């Protein structure tokens, strides 16, 4: 809690009573001569830091913040809907444990839920011999989510599927279902981050919210508050300089998508995750529509004398085509 | 005792070719939404049209329950329509006495349930089922209602 | 039986409070094709005297044969036969998962193997394994896996496992921190014993000494008997007077002699599953249960309705 | 480089009867509102008049970074109603070159913020504060605006 990182990559001072090690790094960013004032070892540490930060979207200290054009890119093959290249990928030979994790997520996506659990149980056994921490912790989480998926699938097939398809289709062998209930019988997820070694509890604390349910509560409440803000401002005739209350919504949505798709986490297909994207994009399109029609005296356009116009890009179409239903889309169609 | 006031309902499915019974005693959401509209059609030629009645029309229905019905679900465990017969009652506001019953009938229903309700925490069942009113190319269908209040 | 009902209620209650400690005997290890002690002793005797022993190994012979071997041939041969016998991987059996299903805060084990370690890691509950006097200070997590009898993690060397008479004679000096942690674990928890015989002299003396110390404060550990022959009432009375509490699987279920897996699974399923209130029974046992959970909420003045979902589990 | 695009603002305040500058500079929210309305308050008149064109009118404003001052804060620790200046920069869309500066001035202001944030979890400072464009009977007021781009 030393500093405060805004959603734009800026940094502000929060709880610092000593030297500003963020400030020193950020002045070292622009000082080439001081960058030359390090050993080759320290120069390499700074280079690793610089690459990590530039990949993480952080830019500069808020005091020197100018015009920031943050980049966005989604690189998970599952997002682009390339179901054939992934099919080729799965058949290939595994090399490292990270490839095993990625292939586990890929198997999860293509609807072959059966072998995904077995591969996950394989990697969970084979993981530690290399002394890796993160992979095990994420592999248990993915495992519990996929177990929830299997149980809900079998119940839903038995309940309404018989009427839905007309045949009691059984996708999972009985012995597999018998096993999965045994292994995770008493699995209460809350303790997963409280049971791992203390060494793991000091490095990757940031990955704690993925255990319990709160990781889709914290962001949902912030989206609700932002939605209240933009709705209140929409019926006052108000103008927002700089960042409106709505650009934060776009930035949070895209950052969340990057974190939940690149890392190969399986929470992508859950309904509660769709709930977030629904009310995010709906709000964005509503804001665009409101901007398209209103009145100004003289200075209204003089404030931000242009717009994004909500030029709706390709990622936007992918998101809307994925995480909506027809009944949902017609609601935006009416308004 | 102060303020709230609610009600109840009753749902009654039936598969044609026989009196197969599947039903829900309640429907809490029970979101019923009729809908009629039109956007564009017609060639606008031939001078005299001599007609026009196009109104598309379609009905939406919703139900919650956990009673898929105890025996033949398990029978088929190991497409002759799903006609439903809604039923309820209505009261006279002046006397607040139960004096009228209401029956709603649908002749040809097709179930279209979004089969991706995989949620993220163990829920209290509630497998919401949504229904579409279907009609052959023959005649009539959709809505027929029975009403009491013979007093 | 009412006695079995009490046993089950007590163990489940201990499970709720995070106060259950399981104790693994040779029975759990014998359920995964792990070669038992007697085969190892037979091997040693065959090398020593050119033939296997005829007749059951006396409790002193189990300890005396490898002492003679170590005295005569030396460390190298004992280590070599240990390497031949115990350099085999095996898969985990369902009882291993069942043991960790109750979520025991700590697990003791007198079996030398590492099967329970793999079982602990596959599930996901991490335990700080302690098997050498070095590990005691280095334990990170608050959950322990006590391998009292030494392990092969550091090398298949005779020095690292208790298998000769002098070790059981000099157990006090060699692993005394182990003794102290053991004692404090039995004292301040609800211990259960599974797959454990009734003949290990040091352990039995340890339990007797625990009872002698604690007098009437000795929260008596629990014993699961799983032999096909039902326990005799005389023997039951004797061991009850000695200060334990016996749970018989034979009374629970009927099976063949060699269906040990069925018996173990039956008793363990009875324990976990038993979530238990089902034991309500009569009419006026309904109010007396609702009372115990609702009456503490009388110092508060009004409670949110949906919140009751918490208090009733 | 894909899609965000941002800009910058700046907020200056001042105190009347002195060159005192005790307030923020950099509004993060920077929401600004203008509003005109009418009612039946003059619902009845003697006619043969002309008009009044009341229109009420108002201006609402808000800024959030704080860090007012320390020299002038100290001098004020031991009611000219203040005046605010807004400065922004504008660029020609055809060339995207910095060419004009927008000057806005509000002569009369009267900050009146909800003096209770009382938030459950401590924030990162930034006490958002609002302003109302006060007005006297004399003349002018509200706002005066200047523009650069004399290129």
């Amino acid at each position: 809690y030393d500093y405060h990182f805004e959603v734009n990559g800026t940094v502000v001072r929060h709880k610092n009573k000593g030297f500003g090690y963020m400030e020193r790094f950020f002045e070292l960013k622009e000082s080439c001569d001081e960058r030359s004032k390090l050993s080759k070892k320290q120069y390499e540490r700074f280079n690793a830091l610089f690459n990590f930060f530039e990949k993480n979207g952080v830019i500069c200290m808020a005091k020197d913040a100018g015009t920031l054009n943050t980049s966005i890119e989604i690189n998970s093959l599952a997002y682009h809907g390339k179901y054939d290249v992934m099919k080729k990928f799965i058949e290939e030979q595994s090399v490292s444990i990270e490839d095993d994790y990625k292939k586990a997520f890929f198997l999860a996506c293509l609807g072959r839920w059966e072998e995904s659990y077995d591969l996950y149980s394989n990697i969970i056994l084979n993981s530690i011999d290399e002394s890796n921490g993160c992979v095990y912790y994420l592999s248990q989480i993915n495992r519990y989510r996929i177990y929830q998926s299997i149980t809900q699938a079998v119940t839903q097939f038995n309940g309404l599927g018989l009427l839905t398809f007309g045949r009691h289709y059984k996708p999972f062998t009985d012995e597999f279902l018998a096993r999965i209930e045994r292994e995770m019988t008493n699995f209460n997820i809350d303790d997963l981050f409280n049971g791992m070694p203390f060494e793991f509890q000091k490095k990757y604390k940031i990955l704690e919210f993925l255990s319990d349910n709160q990781f889709l509560y914290d962001d949902t409440v912030k989206l609700f508050e932002l939605t209240n803000k933009v709705r209140s401002e929409m019926s006052e005739g108000s103008y927002s300089f700089g960042m409106s209350s709505d650009i934060v919504v776009l930035l949070r949505l895209y950052d969340n998508l990057r974190f939940l798709y690149e890392n190969c986490l399986w929470s992508v297909s859950f309904h509660e995750f769709h709930q977030y994207i629904r009310n995010s994009m709906s709000l964005l399109i509503e804001k665009a529509e409101y901007e398209r029609t209103r009145d100004i005296d003289e200075l209204g356009f003089s404030f931000f004398g242009k717009k994004s116009g909500f030029f709706m890009e390709y990622y936007d179409f992918v998101n809307i085509s994925r995480h909506f239903k027809i009944d949902d889309i017609k609601n935006l169609e009416r308004s | 005792m102060k303020t709230v006031i609610q009600d109840t309902a009753d749902v009654y499915f039936k598969r044609k070719s026989d009196g197969k019974l599947v039903f829900t005693a309640e429907a809490q959401t029970a979101s019923f939404s009729q809908a009629i509209s039109e956007e564009k059609l017609r060639g606008g030629i031939g001078n005299k049209p001599l007609y026009i009645l196009k109104s598309e029309k379609e009905i939406n229905l919703t139900v919650k329950n956990a009673f898929f019905d105890l025996e033949w679900l398990a029978m088929t465990q190991g497409s002759e329509r799903y006609e439903v017969e809604y039923r309820t009652i209505a009261y006279n506001p002046d006397t607040e006495e139960v004096y009228s019953d209401i029956y709603i009938q649908f002749p040809n229903v097709s179930p279209s349930g979004e089969f991706e309700m995989s949620l993220e925490n163990g829920n209290a069942l509630a497998p919401e089922i949504k229904f579409e009113a279907l009609a052959d190319t023959d005649t009539d269908e959709m809505a027929v209602v029975i009403e009491a209040s013979r007093d | 039986d009412n006695n079995v009902v009490e046993c089950i209620k007590e163990i489940t209650e201990s499970s709720r409070n995070g106060k259950l400690v399981f104790f693994v005997g040779a029975g759990v290890s014998t359920l995964s094709d792990y070669p038992q002690w007697w085969r190892l002793v037979d091997k040693y005797h065959e090398e020593l005297y050119g033939s296997p022993k005829k007749g059951n190994y006396s409790s002193d012979e189990y300890l005396r044969i490898p002492q003679i071997f170590y005295n005569v041939k030396g460390e190298m041969a004992f280590d070599g036969i240990l390497k031949d016998f115990f350099q085999v991987d095996k898969p985990t059996n369902p009882i291993h998962d069942k043991i960790l299903a109750m979520n025991p805060a700590h697990v003791i084990t007198t079996n030398y193997d590492n099967l329970i370690d793999t079982a602990c890691w596959k599930r996901g509950k991490y335990f700080s394994v302690i098997s050498a006097e070095e590990d005691v200070a280095n334990a990170t997590s608050s959950r322990y896996l006590l391998k009292v009898a030494g392990d092969f993690r550091k090398g298949f060397k005779g020095e690292n496992v208790v298998l000769k008479e002098d070790d059981y004679l000099n157990y006090d000096q060699n692993y005394p921190l182990i003794s102290n942690l053991m004692k404090t674990i039995i004292a301040t928890h609800t211990i259960v014993f599974i797959g454990y015989g009734l003949g290990d002299y040091n352990i039995n003396m340890l339990l007797n000494w625990v009872r002698k110390l604690q007098k009437d404060s000795f929260h008596k550990p629990f014993f699961i008997r799983t032999d096909p022959s039902p326990i005799e009432n005389e023997t039951l009375i004797y061991y009850e007077n000695k200060g334990l509490r016996i749970i018989d699987a034979a009374s629970l279920i009927d099976s063949n002699e060699y269906d040990y897996l069925e018996r173990y699974s039956a008793v363990m399923d009875l324990l976990i599953e038993s979530q238990e209130n089902k034991f309500i029974t009569k009419d006026d046992e309904v109010i007396d249960y609702i009372y115990g959970k609702i009456s503490p909420l009388f110092a508060l003045q009004y409670i949110r309705k949906i919140d009751l979902k918490h208090v009733f589990e």
